[PDB]
RNA sequence: CUCGCACACGCUUACAUCAGUAACUAAUAAUAUACUGAUAAUUAACAACCAAUAAACCAAAACAACACUAAAACGUUUAUUAAUUACAUUGUUAACCCAACACAGGAGUGCACCAAGGAAAGAUUAAAAGAAGUAAAAGGAACUCGGCAAACACAAACCCCGCCUGUUUACCAAAAACAUCACCUCUAGCAUUACUAGUAUUAGAGGCAAUGCCUGCCCAGUGACACCAGUUUAACGGCCGCGGUAUUCUGACCGUGCAAAGGUAGCAUAAUCACUUGUUCUCCAAAUAAGGACUUGUAUGAAUGGCCACACGAGGGUUUUACUGUCUCUU
RNA sequence: ACGAGCUACCCAUGAGCAGUUUAAAAGAACCAACUCAUCUAUGUGGCAAAAUAGUGAGAAGACUUGUAGGUAGAGGUGAAAA
RNA sequence: ACCAAAGCUAGCUCAACAUACUAAACAAAUACAAAAAUACACCAAAAUAAAAUAAAACAUUCACCUAACAUUAAAGUAUAGGA
């Protein structure tokens, strides 16, 4: 019916999906933080 | 990520082992049964298909054992019996007329003397009547029962030459085996479930069967009444 | 509403001095006055009660034989607790001949006992409800190692209006730097039984002091006069809850105070030493509203620790103490008024 | 969304979430789900006597400081084992196969407090 | 046949060695030089770590044959919560009895007599009933293992108020968890009831024997009911490692050495996790037996001979509204030889204490049909427990 | 006027005290839980972390006495080892979370319906038009596509379509669509991850829809088995012309031609091309509306199923009263 | 490469359904909590990028719902609404 | 008269040279759900580049397109191309 709200918040879900172990457990992952360190990021993960 | 499967179990357990049931689906995560899934909470009750199974090593010899109960299973359309002789106690598959407190036998000796096969009996089928019904029949020596085993469902023995035994299954399908292989005499118990009805659409859930998809697909070639010839005998006696 | 969790066994230095502030009662230390008017009754046997109590000791000591108990520390828990269970039961059962309320009351084995009251204001400081007044509640849920209840309630100690120089102790204080925390689950009132029992009376109390609360582990934590006061404080709470629960088990509340007094008695056992106290409840209304001019306070008699035995070695009582089985004979064999 | 800037630390989880702030573990887990806190594993302050030491957290400001030269292996080794060496040599008693008696250790297992190991905090 | 274990799930093999290591005289070049895995390099092959000092926790299990009292001959413990198949039947194969249905002569008449009844029978006993049941708890409907315990002690209370009456009751006392230890060879097989019980009851006195000299010897004509397909040993643990030693719950010079009443709770709030009543009574025969053993050979010896004086040891089993009696006289002590002397056992079953009881007010109709309490009550099971209590006097 | 207390998840100090608000935030002031500065705070008993290895163990939870089918989470005991010695670490505030916002929206659980929470109106006048509510003479659907909305009623019936409960196009379509029990086909004689820890009374790929009467003809074409013949339509699908004839309308009948058979039973102006507002009867004073009959519908038709039937449906049409501002005509 | 914290379907673990008629916990009936959204009127840069009020259907089941996990685009899933 | 407008600086870009090429900080903790001292393992993996475009369409073809051999000529030559 109503829409907007779909970002449910969850610390457990936030850190199995998006957690520094979930990226670096895949080399797609290790991919991902390698590209934004060469960027700069001040935040590679959650 | 990948599944690890429920059935991590090697010791053998007369008591109800729980299961994780999974509704099509791989160790991927993927659909490849469709209509499986939502069913009722059920509980594994483990069957020793190998009837013939002594206890001890030092007696190797035919064996009797007594029957306790006949229960209800949810995991097969049969009703299971657990039967207890030795120091151990196992489930198998009860036959039509099996009842709490009756006697079985377990026998391996092939004589040139048919016995008189009862309903409990499990004699090899070299020793059975050339025309007896039988049910959970081998494919080899010590292999195990995995041959009939439905609720009401039972082959005939057609013949035994030269050292090798013929059935008829009930997809009237001939199968030849060795006449060493173990098999029960009768036909198995619940033979009524062809004739249940399910009184609504609520009792296959319950069961566990999702409903089929609404794509209309229109027949092809594969439908019609095919009549075929029977297929051929299925051997399984490897001729040297 | 939210409401504090008072726990009778506690861990806290001086507690018994906040419990005494949050059910406005004193403690007077010493028996209560005896009522000499007895009849020349007890002419027991001291030596057959020496005996069962030693062959107590001796069977839950030594004699029974129990599955090899791993840690060589020997816990007082397991230890202490079927004595006290067959102390509790031996010492009914010999003194029930000479008292026969003991025959016909109800023996409680480790049995909860739920008490929930109001005592005075407190300015609610944070929240939405900022400035405005909430009563503040106190529920305790006491677990008595073992308890006596009877059809008859026992008399009193001292009247009804029964004056005291002593004033109850008020803390200029929160009470969650005792420390207390705030809960909220259901607040009952139960006495051992439902209120369709026809015992709403008992008789006396039985509390086992849990390992957290040994003479050697507070010498450890440096705590050598706390030792009577958690006596003191688990009395007080456990006496005060139980008669609370009879008195609105009867019918009084706040407004309904209470007409003639509820009287307890309760026996504190740690591994080797023991304590009797006397607890008498007059007043009910603890509320704001109602202590106004409310002049009645309860009353907690109280007896210093001590002994009964003293290293019992190899079948063998070294060292026994007759007082502190006279005290329990006394408390066991307290009767109610005949009429 | 949430915040990804601040630091993680236990508050922000759930109650299966429970971290701690850095300090050193005490003992373990025992029987009937107690913790067992071991007085091996505890640090004991060694303090010393302050009742007759006669220095204050405090210097004279008249006094003098000194030119910074800072101890370093080669002058250690000048000021405690050269001179015995010295001796032995001269009086022709130096044994190149035994040096233990000079301060040197073959070995660092031996002794309770190691250097390479660091066994010792502080 | 069918193996019971699944590849995917078992432990894996360990991975192929390398082709390195089939090389005669060759050293494999590893990457366990720098302590972490590289790839390019070989696998290490590690020997069997030894810690050289041993941690208690940290440590491997012992195997069972490592174990001092480790014996070859595999012995038949049977435990508080062991379950036989023919609970009754085998029970009586193991201990060598006869079995009878009555309650003893002397039992019943010490029930019956009005004189040894409590002053408010009926009302003390609906009392304790409605408090197990319903008052005991703050709850609406206490749990089995809650009112269990609950009854049982009430009753023992009820039973106990009657020393007034008899100044013989104080020769007793309770016990809670005693360890119990009876071994015996019966047919060529080690048989052993070891493991604790619910309460126990000791006397100073002994209990006089109950069965008849006439009994006792029509007991030689009786013959035990056996059974082909099942061994008598269903249902009992299988055990190596065991002490062949007459273990009582008490040491030596106790002071209430005879043994009068066992009480067995059924303290479970699942049918699955409780007792049969008929296994209920096969572990109240086994448990007797063996603290009658215990008894026995403390008392004339190890020697295996038949008692001129009868070791007669009572028992009661509750499962909340269900209530077993027994009364187990031993007399024999040789079992090995069936020819011999067996003992005796008088097994009232299927004692109902109340029929049904409802904690909540039923109403049918918009009417109460049903008030609170129990409907259907039997005074009589409490009769025969008061006269079990009050057997000793 | 009554959505209040607490816990779980989530936000991090937005919480408390003092001081200031000219301006910054409240959609405006007063002042301040929502702005600024300074100082303090949430103290564990509640919660997180809190034994393994073999063996005895089929007997449900629903007041559980004892039973039903869909066969059902939730446990003790025995034996071997489980550092043994106070006080460990962590969450404790809030007026708060997700919706760009101090948003009439979305939010799990235990308690009671107030003993706890709050204020519809910034101040006036009382124009039109608009939204909401109440009441109404006589009439009582005459308004409108439709009795939509409303109403002092809240009933009885007749048809079409689907048996029924249910699901669906989040955000214009909730259905006559899908699914459904039942009935039919086809595909498989079998072992360690689905199917399945199952074995043809089984398991998949499908069609149509309970039940009752039934499902008529055809392998000529295209598929599928058979590796060619031959079998299959509850497979994809098709089931006729021309002309004269009984006494005038018709054609029982005959001649001839092609086909694999030439549309059987049933129903019928239908949800069924156009002619159609087919003809006739009932209902109304009036009817292209509704129902019942006639019926070549040359483009109806039998498991892409054909016919009736109970119950059912926020499905689509038609009536009888009762009801009323829908309307006469608004106030 | 990143997405199943919304949604489609499963997998583990939990929690809810009060009252009434009924031999019934009958994919029964009335009506609550709860879940959907038939009709109308406002709203249409609004309270709202789908709401409010009135009125409706289900309401012991093919029912809702909390936590955790899985199926990822030449695909997933789907009681087919592309 | 408000609103306003103007500075010359921070710094960037293209090259050349150049040591030879992942800067500094790393006391403690950092791939448990990162910044959480501490327990009997599993660790790991490779299989062509495609197309948008041009040929006025589009199927064969379409340089450069993250592979060192640079410069002056041979030479846009021989050849390869739905030629
Ligand atoms: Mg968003
Ligand atoms: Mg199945
Ligand atoms: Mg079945
Ligand atoms: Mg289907
Ligand atoms: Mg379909
Ligand atoms: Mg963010
Ligand atoms: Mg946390
Ligand atoms: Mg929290
Ligand atoms: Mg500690
Ligand atoms: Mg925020
Ligand atoms: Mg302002
Ligand atoms: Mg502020
Ligand atoms: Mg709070
Ligand atoms: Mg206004
Ligand atoms: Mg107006
Ligand atoms: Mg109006
Ligand atoms: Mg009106
Ligand atoms: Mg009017
Ligand atoms: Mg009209
Ligand atoms: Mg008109
Ligand atoms: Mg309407
Ligand atoms: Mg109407
Ligand atoms: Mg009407
Ligand atoms: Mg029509
Ligand atoms: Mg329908
Ligand atoms: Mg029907
Ligand atoms: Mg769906
Ligand atoms: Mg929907
Ligand atoms: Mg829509
Ligand atoms: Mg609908
Ligand atoms: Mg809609
Ligand atoms: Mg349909
Ligand atoms: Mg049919
Ligand atoms: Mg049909
Ligand atoms: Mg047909
Ligand atoms: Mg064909
Ligand atoms: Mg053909
Ligand atoms: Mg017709
Ligand atoms: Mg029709
Ligand atoms: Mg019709
Ligand atoms: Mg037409
Ligand atoms: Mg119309
Ligand atoms: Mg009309
Ligand atoms: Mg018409
Ligand atoms: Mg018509
Ligand atoms: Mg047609
Ligand atoms: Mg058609
Ligand atoms: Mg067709
Ligand atoms: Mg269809
Ligand atoms: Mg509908
Ligand atoms: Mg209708
Ligand atoms: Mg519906
Ligand atoms: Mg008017
Ligand atoms: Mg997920
Ligand atoms: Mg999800
Ligand atoms: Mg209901
Ligand atoms: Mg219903
Ligand atoms: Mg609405
Ligand atoms: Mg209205
Ligand atoms: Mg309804
Ligand atoms: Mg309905
Ligand atoms: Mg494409
Ligand atoms: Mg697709
Ligand atoms: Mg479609
Ligand atoms: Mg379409
Ligand atoms: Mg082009
Ligand atoms: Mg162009
Ligand atoms: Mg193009
Ligand atoms: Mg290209
Ligand atoms: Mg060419």
């Amino acid at each position: 019916k109503a829409r907007g709200n779909e970002y449910q918040p969850s610390n457990i879900k936030r850190k199995h999906k998006h957690g520094w172990v979930r990226r670096l457990r895949t080399p797609t992952g290790v991919q991902v933080i390698l590209r934004r360190m060469h960027k700069g990021r001040k935040s590679l993960s959650h | 990520a990948t599944s690890v499967s429920w059935k991590s179990r090697t010791k053998y357990t007369v008591m109800p082992v729980k299961m994780r049931k999974s509704g099509g689906r791989n160790h991927t995560g993927q659909i490849q049964v469709h209509g499986i899934g939502g069913g009722h909470k059920q509980r594994y009750r483990m069957i020793d298909f190998l009837r013939f199974r002594p206890e001890h090593e030092s007696k190797p010899g035919p064996f009797e054992e007594k029957v306790i109960a006949v229960r209800y299973d949810p995991c097969r359309s049969a009703d299971i019996a657990l039967v207890a002789g030795g120091n151990r106690k196992r489930w198998i598959i009860a036959t039509e007329n099996m009842k709490a407190g009756d006697t079985v036998l377990n026998s391996d000796h092939i004589g040139r003397m048919a016995v008189a096969a009862r309903e409990g009996d499990a004699h090899p089928l070299g020793a059975l009547p050339v025309g007896t019904l039988i049910n959970n029949v081998e494919s080899e020596p010590g292999r195990g029962a995995q041959y009939i085993r439905a609720a009401g469902t039972c082959g005939v023995l057609l013949r035994k030459v030269n050292g090798t035994a013929i059935i008829q299954l009930p997809s009237k399908r001939q199968m030849q085996v060795l006449e060493t292989c173990i098999a029960t005499v009768g036909r198995v118990s619940n033979v009524d479930h062809n004739k249940r009805v399910i009184g609504k659409a609520g009792r296959n859930r319950w069961l566990g069967k999702r409903p089929n998809s609404g794509l209309w697909q229109r027949k092809g070639g594969w439908a019609g009444r095919k009549i075929r010839p029977l297929p051929p005998m299925k051997s399984y006696v490897k001729l040297p | 509403f939210m409401k504090y969790v008072v726990y009778p066994q506690t861990f806290a230095l001086n507690a018994d001095n906040w419990y005494q502030s949050f059910t406005k009662t004193v403690f007077l230390s010493g028996l209560p006055p005896t009522p000499a008017k007895l009849e020349p009754e007890p002419t027991l046997d001291i030596t057959a009660l020496r005996e069962a109590v030693c062959d107590c000791l001796l069977q839950e000591h030594f004699f029974l034989r129990r599955k090899k108990r791993a840690p060589v520390i020997q816990d007082r828990e397991a230890i202490a607790s079927p004595f006290l269970d067959q102390l509790v039961a031996s010492l009914t059962g010999l003194l029930s001949v000479h008292n026969p309320v003991l025959a016909a009351a109800a023996l409680d084995c480790k049995r909860p006992v739920h008490f929930f009251w109001l005592r005075g204001e407190e300015i609610i400081p944070r929240g939405h409800r900022k400035g405005r007044v909430d009563a503040l509640r106190y529920q305790i849920n006491d677990k008595p190692h073992n308890q006596i209840r009877i059809s008859r309630q026992l008399p009193e100690f001292v009247p009804l209006d029964y004056s005291i120089p002593i004033e109850v102790p008020v803390m200029s204080c929160k009470p969650d730097k005792l420390p207390l925390f705030k809960r909220q689950y259901e607040n009952t009132i139960f006495i051992g039984s439902k209120t369709a029992d026809p015992l709403c009376y008992g008789h006396t109390q039985f509390h086992l002091l849990p390992d957290k609360l040994k003479r050697e582990k507070l010498l450890k934590q440096n705590c050598a006069d706390q030792i009577e006061v958690v006596f003191r404080a688990n009395a007080i709470a456990s006496l005060f809850a139980w008669t609370g629960a009879q008195a609105m088990y009867q019918g009084f509340w706040s407004e309904a105070d209470v007409t003639r007094p509820f009287v307890s008695q309760g026996v504190i056992t740690d591994g080797k030493y023991f304590s009797f106290f006397c607890y008498q409840l007059n007043t009910l209304a603890l509320t704001a509203q109602a202590d106004q001019n409310n002049p009645r306070k309860n009353i907690c008699w109280g007896t210093q620790s001590k002994p009964l035995y003293e290293t019992i070695e190899d079948n063998n009582v070294k060292g026994f103490n007759d007082d502190v089985l006279l005290q329990l004979v006394q408390f066991l064999l307290n009767r109610p008024k005949e009429d | 969304g949430a915040d990804r800037m601040s630091k993680w630390t236990s508050k922000r989880g759930p109650r299966t979430f429970c971290k701690g702030r850095g300090a050193k573990g005490t003992g373990f887990h025992g029987r009937d789900g107690k913790f067992v806190q071991i007085k091996e594993m505890i640090p004991e302050l060694v303090v010393p006597e302050l009742a007759g030491f006669k220095l204050k957290p405090y210097v004279n400001y008249r006094a003098p400081e000194g030119t910074d030269t800072p101890l370093t292996a080669k002058q250690l080794f000048l000021e405690t084992a050269a001179p015995a060496i010295e001796k032995d040599f001269k009086a022709g008693t130096f044994d190149p196969e035994h040096l233990e008696k000079y301060g040197f250790e073959p070995t660092q297992e031996g002794k309770l407090f190691q250097l390479y190991p660091k066994n010792f905090p502080r | 046949a069918y193996e019971w274990g699944v590849r995917s799930t078992r432990k894996p093999e360990p991975p192929p060695l390398d082709r390195v290591y089939e090389i005669p005289g060759l050293e494999p070049i590893t990457y366990a030089g720098k302590m972490h895995f590289m790839p390019g390099l070989a696998r290490p092959v590690f020997p069997p770590w030894d810690p050289g000092w041993t941690h208690p926790k940290f440590r491997r299990l012992p195997p069972l044959h490592e174990h001092p009292l480790y014996k070859d001959q595999a012995c038949y413990v049977f435990h508080q919560r062991c379950r036989l198949l023919e609970g009754v039947k085998q029970a009586l194969w193991l201990t060598k009895t006869q079995l009878i249905e009555g309650l003893p002569e002397k039992v019943l008449r010490l029930a019956d007599d009005p004189r040894n009844h409590i002053e408010n029978q009926d009302e003390r006993v609906l009392n304790a009933i409605s408090h197990a049941r319903l008052w005991h708890s703050t709850e609406d409907i206490p749990k089995r293992e809650t009112y269990c315990p609950v009854i049982v002690d009430s009753l023992i209370q009820l039973c106990k108020s009657q020393i007034l009456k008899h100044p013989s009751l104080a020769r007793r006392i309770c016990a809670q968890n005693n360890t119990l230890s009876a071994t015996w060879n019966r047919e060529s097989i080690l048989l052993q009831v070891h493991g604790s019980s619910g309460a126990r009851l000791n006397a100073k006195d002994p209990l006089p024997p109950v069965a008849s000299q006439e009994e006792v010897e029509a007991t030689k004509n009786h013959v035990l009911e056996t059974f082909y397909p099942i061994s008598p040993t269903m249902g009992l643990q299988e055990c190596n490692v065991y002490d062949v030693n007459d273990d009582t719950g008490f040491q030596e010079g106790y002071p209430y050495p005879c043994p009068h009443t066992l009480y067995f709770l059924e303290s479970a709030n699942l049918r699955p996790r409780r007792f049969q009543p008929d296994q209920l009574r096969a572990k109240m025969i086994l448990f007797a037996f063996g603290s009658a053993l215990a008894q026995a050979r403390l008392l004339y010896g190890n020697d295996s001979k038949v008692l001129e004086q009868p070791v007669v040891v009572q028992s009661v089993g509750t499962d909340g509204r269900l209530f077993q009696f027994l009364v187990l006289q031993l007399n024999t002590t040789d079992l090995a030889s069936d020819e011999g002397v067996k003992n005796l056992a008088w097994v009232d079953s299927d004692q109902l204490l109340y029929q049904h009881f409802w904690c909540l007010p039923v109403i049918k109709k918009k009417v109460v049909v049903e008030p609170v309490g129990p409907i259907g009550f039997q005074p009589e099971t409490f009769r025969k427990f008061l006269a079990l209590y009050l057997h000793g006097a």
